[PDB]
DNA sequence: AGGTAGTCACAGCTGATTGCGCTG
DNA sequence: AGCGCAATCAGCTGTGACTACCT
């Protein structure tokens, strides 16, 4: 049988009177219902992550040119990839994203793996103007990240995301050799075309436990992209997995003390143009190195200058609130009114915290769990 | 599961069954309540079999008396190897549905050199000196100097399945060619003579096509071995062709040297009955006369006998008693090996032929060659005319002869280009949830100038200019394989020496690597290896090759190779040689079928044969597309397969090489999107 | 002094004519 | 220069509003 052809729906029967007017009761209720649409979680989905090494590949083929994407492949495709880096870096604190721009059946290291942001984001707008030419190789790109990612730590997880525009590509050598000595590296390959589906970028990321998606359009591209932010998932404990770095306070200079001692920024001292020289900002704790952006790490004895705040703000998904218990208004007796807001307590349900065993109403019950993901009576 | 037929159960290894596969088994099942013959057409390889063999064992269940023999008459022996995997299958799977076995035989046949355990024979190559070999090995003086005991070296597997495998029978279990070649071995029988032991007792038996057609052995493999059977030829959309060349032989200066120099050698063992032996001297001069006649063509096929019977003043009596005479005189005259000694046996079975087969045959003797036309090379050839000759044996000997594959699309012709009475008019067509084929006929190029491969065109700049440009800008939309199809070797070598002088095969050539099918068996195979080793990785290859070659048929491009196939113009059958005519001819005046119709029709069936092999299984998906404005016009649209027709739009008919290369992109860029089951 | 059937523009369909193409 | 597919004209009709004549 079929849902439609048996009896018509009739919603309407939900409402009832019995004083002849308590119509207002129920659209208390309804209201009421209204609220609480949410799981009291933000994302819902994975909860922690691991440190990322990701390499992206951009192909620079002839096919680049092509206008499927206003105006054309490149610029769509680096466009999306400064909105990739950025939110990617936002998405995960200690990650490092490499750029390999393969070309005229050679591949070329555009930009080291490194944490910056600024100077993806600048290499990338540097490489709009670029020339399209010759045909691309994957088997080259892949031999670089794979030599590059060799002696990373086996904890952090060796992804490699590949932009291939061209269905041609061009290897010197075997490439399922190539695919074999990965798999044994465990490095992750991730491809996304642009025009069709190749065998090769299919067998690829089967092989290496990557995924392979062809691009329907630009909106399809941006979510293949965000997806492809997202954090996977990591193991219980693999081993002592931790990491020098530290954390260099932003002490800016002021000429009402003494102690004002301008220096030269050492990423701006490989500017062509007069390095900032300014009256403070982040020095190094472990030999004073002077720096601007964060997270940046230390060129002169290699730590990682990271910030604090930044990886402060997944705290929470490692220590998440649990539910308050809801308990009707009729049924406490206790207080009416709520320990956060001092606002009286007339909603039909009241919720009680299981640990200080609080009062909160309904809105900052919601605000609670959803934004300050901290009880209130519990700091105290 | 258990598929309920509107009056019964088949079981069925696959849970799901497609629409197709059901209307399918509802038109077989009511065949087979017709008593009557039929013809089919399917899109689908792999799972027709399934279902027909399902279909089958059902009705011997249900009706043990209606249904006793099974043939599944096949092209080649990959798809004998792949049915009796898949019979394997189904038995396996009806055991672990019902627990108990069944009294159920079915074996696969097929020549000497294919089942043979003596590795005195193996390793050589020559497949009409195996049979020759075996006779020799073991025969009835064999046999009967056997009881003496000689000391002489002799094939002994027959000696002992004599006296042993003559009594015990195989009533269970379906054994394929190395399991019978195991169990020959295992116990000292030679699987050859098994089978032929084993076929009476038997539920299901598969083999080729040769086994039937050709006369001369369908009466020794099949005589009276079951009155009411089942007989079905899958794959057989060329069944006409083969049927022709059943009766068909050539005589060349090689066949005619070899018999006088091998009537010399048999002369000389006489000399160490007499109806023949004065008889086959004088036959080689009234042949010979044609080679030193200097005219283009003699036809005389109720008057070559009359001829016959002037130079020579021979009775027309003696002719026919060849069949029989050799049978008879050769194992007396006890012949070492058959090398050396085939073309006396085709002249007798031409002699025979000619005797009794005159009322829809010619004879025509062609002194042509390639590049060599006029040296010395008159050719005879008792060319068959009429495809009926070789299907009447099986027609009134069997009941439901099924004529099925995936391009029999005019059901119309079948039936009256051989004597054929159809009851079902019936084609099906697969339905996915997507469309996994973009068929679409490709007219004017860019400069609006059709692209035809007319034979007043095909020295044309234009359209030469236009078919390159169609496949490279194509080359780099379609990725990993490209088989592209042309008329002939002539044109295609011509096109693609053009393509060289211009400065347009190199860029073919930086997108996709060129292979070229030639003649050479060898050559063909390495290609074919190397075009296979480059669609695997991301290299991608072009496949070119004619339409008419033994590469169209002999390889399948399932998913991943060949993502499009391209037809170079409509494959149009060469009209010269005078024997497609004598062809039209007898059409014309005996089944009153239109020239113009009957090419067409052939065109169409080839274009569709070796452009339906893109698409094998349910994932698979392909690009065909067809490069010839003719394409359009609706007499030759209408000779696809319906498969093809209702995904061929009016849309694209006559669309340019851009708005196609527009729709090929369109099409794989929606077709690499997962899909469900 | 007021109102309805021709009439024009622009499109659709189906029913025939009638005019160009039709094999290596 | 005989067939056959395809382009083309005739006849009727739908949609919408404009307009001439007279009880
Ligand atoms: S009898 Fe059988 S085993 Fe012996 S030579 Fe002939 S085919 Fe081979
Ligand atoms: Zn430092
Ligand atoms: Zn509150
Ligand atoms: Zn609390």
């Amino acid at each position: 049988t079929k849902r439609w052809e048996g009896g018509y729906e009739r919603t309407w029967e939900i409402l009832k009177e019995d004083e002849s007017g308590s119509l207002k009761a129920t659209i208390e209720d309804i209201l009421f219902k209204a609220k609480r649409k949410r799981v009291f979680e933000h994302h819902g989905q994975v909860r922690l992550g691991m440190m990322r090494h990701l390499y992206v590949v951009v192909d620079g083929s002839r096919t680049m040119e092509d206008q499927d994407l206003k105006p054309n492949r490149l610029t769509c495709t680096l466009k999306l990839l400064e909105y990739f880096v950025e939110e990617y870096f936002d998405q995960n604190p200690i990650s490092q994203i490499g750029i390999i721009v393969t070309k005229s059946k050679r591949a070329e290291k555009l930009t080291e793996l490194s944490g910056n942001p600024r100077k993806h984001i600048t290499s990338l707008k540097k490489a709009v103007d670029m020339t399209c030419h010759g045909e691309p190789s994957l088997y080259n790109s892949l031999s670089i990240a794979m030599q590059t990612l060799k002696h990373m730590p086996g904890h952090t997880s060796r992804e490699v995301l590949i932009i291939f525009s061209s269905l041609t590509t061009c290897d010197p050598s075997n490439i399922y050799d190539l695919i074999k000595t990965l798999k044994a590296a465990k490095i992750r390959v991730s491809v996304i075309g642009l025009s069709a589906e190749v065998r090769v970028c299919t067998v690829l990321a089967r092989e290496t436990g990557g995924t392979y998606h062809v691009i329907l359009d630009e909106s399809h591209y941006k979510e293949l992209l965000t997806h492809h932010v997202s954090p996977p998932p990591a193991s219980s404990s693999s081993e002592c997995s931790l990491i020098r770095m530290g954390f260099p306070q932003h002490t800016i200079a002021s000429l009402s003390d003494q102690d004002a001692k301008p220096s030269f920024s050492m990423a701006h001292l490989d500017g062509n143009t007069e390095p900032g020289l300014t009256l403070g900002g982040y020095f190094c704790p472990q030999c004073r190195a002077k720096y601007c952006e964060l997270p940046v790490e230390c060129k002169i004895c290699g730590l990682t200058l990271v910030s604090a705040p930044h990886l402060a703000r997944s705290y929470h998904h490692l220590f998440p609130l649990d539910a308050f218990q809801e308990i009707p208004l009729e049924e406490y007796n206790g207080e009416r009114f709520c320990y956060g807001c001092q606002g009286e307590l007339k909603d039909q349900h009241v919720y009680v915290c299981a640990v200080c065993q609080n009062v909160f109403c309904v809105d900052c019950d919601v605000f609670v769990h959803d934004s300050l993901h901290c009880c209130p009576g519990c700091i105290h | 599961m258990k598929l309920n037929v509107d009056g019964l159960l088949v079981y069925f290894p696959y849970d799901y069954i497609y629409p197709e596969q059901f209307s399918y088994m509802r038109e077989l099942k009511r065949t087979l309540d017709a008593k009557g013959h039929g013809v089919l057409e399917m899109p689908s390889g792999t799972g027709k079999t399934v279902s027909l063999l399902a279909l089958i064992m059902a009705y011997q269940r249900a009706y043990p008396l209606e249904v006793t023999k099974l043939i599944y008459c096949s092209r080649t022996v990959p798809e004998i190897e792949k049915v009796i995997e898949e019979l394997r299958k189904l038995l396996n799977f009806y055991e672990k549905q019902e627990g108990e076995k069944l009294p159920f035989l079915g074996l696969a046949l097929s020549s000497r050199k294919n089942l043979c355990i003596h590795p005195e024979v193996t390793p050589l190559r020559f497949g009409k000196d195996v049979d020759g070999k075996c006779h020799s090995l073991t025969a009835s003086y064999v046999r009967a100097q056997y009881q003496h005991d000689t000391s002489l070296p002799h094939c002994r597997f027959y000696e002992e399945f004599d006296a042993h495998g003559r009594e015990v029978p195989l009533p269970a279990g379906i054994y394929n060619l190395d399991d019978l070649k195991a169990l020959g071995r295992r116990q000292g029988w030679c699987p050859y003579f098994l089978a032929r032991y084993s076929i009476l007792h038997a539920n299901v038996v598969v083999y080729s096509y040769h086994y039937l057609l050709d006369p001369k052995i369908a009466d020794l493999v099949s005589k009276e071995l079951a009155r009411k059977a089942v007989v079905v030829f899958d794959e057989a959309h060329n069944i006409d062709n083969v049927c022709i060349d059943s009766m068909s032989v050539n005589l060349t200066r090689r066949t005619l040297d070899r018999c006088q120099g091998n009537l010399e050698t048999l002369q000389k063992t006489v000399l160490r009955a007499e109806h023949f032996l004065g008889f086959l001297r004088r036959l080689l001069e009234y042949v010979k006369w044609r080679l030193r006649v200097q005219h283009v063509v003699q036809e005389s096929p109720p008057a070559f006998l009359s001829g016959l019977a002037q130079r020579v003043c021979i009775q027309r009596k003696p002719l026919r008693f060849c069949a029989e005479r050799l049978r008879s005189l050769l194992h007396t005259l006890e012949i070492t090996d058959l090398a050396d000694f085939s073309p006396l046996t085709l002249l007798a079975n031409f002699a025979t032929l000619v005797s009794t087969y005159a009322k829809g045959f010619t004879i025509i003797i062609e002194p042509f060659d390639d590049r060599t036309p006029t040296i010395a090379n008159p050719i005879l050839h008792f060319s068959c005319m009429d495809a009926s000759l070789a299907i009447k044996p099986v027609f009134e000997r069997f009941q439901s002869v099924i004529i099925t594959s995936g391009t029999l699309s005019p059901l119309d012709i079948y039936p009256k280009i051989l004597d054929f009475h159809p009851v079902t008019m019936a084609t099906f067509t697969m339905t996915l949830a997507r469309v996994c084929l973009c068929p679409m006929i490709i007219g004017r190029g860019n400069d609006q100038v059709a692209i035809s491969s007319k034979f007043e065109t095909r020295e044309d700049i234009a359209v030469i200019r236009n078919y390159g440009n169609l496949l490279l800008e194509m080359s780099a939309v379609v990725p990993d394989g490209i088989v592209a199809f042309f008329t002939s070797y002539q044109y295609m070598e011509s096109t693609v020496a053009s393509w060289y002088e211009q400065g347009i095969l190199e860029n073919i050539q930086r997108n996709k690597l060129l292979f070229i099918e030639t003649q050479d068996g060898a050559e063909t195979s390495v290609a074919l290896e190397k075009y296979q080793e480059a669609c695997e990785n991301g290299r991608g290859a072009i496949l070119l090759s004619v339409a008419r070659g033994k590469v169209s048929e002999g390889i399948d491009f399932v998913h991943h190779y060949g993502r499009a196939v391209i037809m170079f113009g409509v494959p149009y059958v060469y009209t010269q040689s005078r024997i497609l005519k004598a062809r039209l001819e007898y059409l014309r005046d005996q089944f009153q079928i239109r020239e113009n119709d009957f090419l067409t029709f052939d065109a169409m069936r080839h274009a569709a044969q070796c452009v339906g092999r893109a698409i094998r299984g349910k994932t698979d998906y392909g690009l065909m597309v067809f490069a010839d404005k003719r394409f359009a016009r609706g007499d030759k649209r209408g000779k696809l397969p319906r498969w093809i027709q209702e995904h061929l739009t009016d849309a694209n008919l006559n669309l340019t090489v851009d708005e196609g290369v527009q729709v090929a992109k369109y099409f794989l860029r929606q077709m690499a999107q997962p899909f469900h089951r």
